[PDB]
């Protein structure tokens, strides 16, 4: 995601900026995929 | 005769697979996130 960018000063705004972006879009990744998964249950194994 | 198991085995396992995908994605753009702090910090001391 950040490979691409250089080695320089006017590239480190660019990965500040990236930063947050992933800081900010990470977390509904976690709710939209654990809240889903908070549904999962072992009854399967205890029936068999 | 034989009415063995291992058959439901693997039908009971297969449902970690997406979970534990998620999870790994979800820890390595936080060690990610990790990684790119210390920039900013070290960007604003250069600054000043």
């Amino acid at each position: 995601a950040l490979a691409e960018v250089g080695r320089e000063l006017v590239d480190v705004p660019r990965y500040l900026e990236r930063l947050r972006v992933l800081t900010e879009e990470a977390l509904p990744e976690k709710l939209k995929r654990f809240l889903e998964y908070l549904n999962r249950s072992s009854d399967d194994g205890v029936t068999q | 005769d034989d009415r063995s198991a291992f058959e439901r085995a693997a039908e009971v396992a297969s449902s970690f697979d997406d979970l534990t995908d998620i999870h790994r994605e979800l820890e390595t753009a936080r060690k990610q996130q990790r990684s790119l702090q210390p920039v900013a910090d070290g960007w604003e001391r250069y600054r000043a």
